[PDB]
């Protein structure tokens, strides 16, 4: 998963 | 003066939500950029191949620059890393750790980094579990329940609410026949990429009276500690600059944030973390 988007 | 100044100059842009603030932010948003792309904020330590499974997030790299050395129990193979930022107080110390929510099998390096840098204060901006989904590993100990990692036994000696939306931990932490108190201060109801008022602002001044003087620094997270973990940084900050009494004339929010984000990746994640940050100053100046 990536926190920023 | 230098308060009913700020507060004159942020009513004359039309407040919280004046269009200036969305200018101020993206302008941030610019610099950080800019700074990846000169190097002024680089991530190779995050990256080795050693290190990525250490992080949360796989966009969310601590700077080299300011990233946290860990050396504690280095003398026995352990790794330095930790994913986690330094970021300087008011008096130009280094007053904050900025860091994620520790991972299961980074609980231990939490762990070292509370020790080594004898932090007194933890302050946790998110929830172990949020909508769906593990966001942070519960690093503290519970009422009939001790947590141990490596040489460390945590145990839990109070538990209080604080108020509705903060939970006080007072923490006894053991590690080579040494006993230190830690105090967490946990905010329940804080969304990431969103904002809370009141209560955090209780959160801080319970933290800063934990704390009392001594220069170690206050360790604060949320899941990826960014968004929610700069805001209160910079809140702390500023309030520091307001007891103090050393807000400059000229005094920019804008200035505060961009020295943020170049400690840590987006100490302040959101245009709507950025308003509620002036709009924070505000009360706290009024």
């Amino acid at each position: 998963p990536e926190y920023l988007t | 003066d230098s308060a009913r100044s700020f507060l004159e100059r942020l009513e004359a842009r039309g407040g919280r939500e004046g269009a200036v603030l969305a200018g101020e932010f993206s302008d941030i948003q610019a610099c950080s950029a800019a700074w990846k792309a000169d190097g002024v904020c680089s991530t190779v330590a995050g990256s080795r191949p050693e290190n990525v499974r250490k992080n949360r997030y796989k966009d969310v790299l601590p700077y080299d620059q300011t990233r946290v050395i860990l050396s504690l129990l280095q003398e026995e193979g352990h790794s330095d890393y930790i994913n986690g930022n330094f970021i300087r107080g008011v008096d130009g110390s280094l007053a904050y750790i900025a860091t994620q929510g520790p991972l299961p099998h980074t609980l231990l390096d939490f762990w070292r980094l509370v020790w080594e840098f004898g932090v007194k204060v933890i302050l946790m901006a998110c929830r172990e579990i949020e909508n769906g989904r593990k966001r942070c590993e519960r690093y503290w100990a519970q009422e009939q329940e001790p947590l141990q990692t490596g040489l460390f036994c945590i145990t839990l000696i109070k538990e209080k609410w604080l108020n509705e939306d903060i939970m006080l931990r007072t923490l006894k932490v053991t590690f080579q026949k040494e006993s230190r108190s830690v105090y967490q201060l946990q905010y329940m109801s804080w969304p990431d990429r969103g904002v809370p008022p009141d209560h955090m602002l209780a959160m801080v001044e319970e933290a800063r009276r934990l704390q009392g003087s001594g220069p170690e620094p206050l360790c604060v997270h949320s899941s990826a500690g960014c968004g929610r973990t700069g805001v209160l940084c910079t809140v702390d900050y500023v309030r520091q600059l307001l007891l103090t009494q050393m807000i400059p004339p000229d005094f920019s929010l804008f200035d505060v944030v961009l020295k943020m984000r170049k400690q840590r990746p987006a100490a302040v994640q959101t245009e709507e973390q950025y308003r509620f940050l002036y709009h924070t100053v505000a009360q706290m100046f009024c």
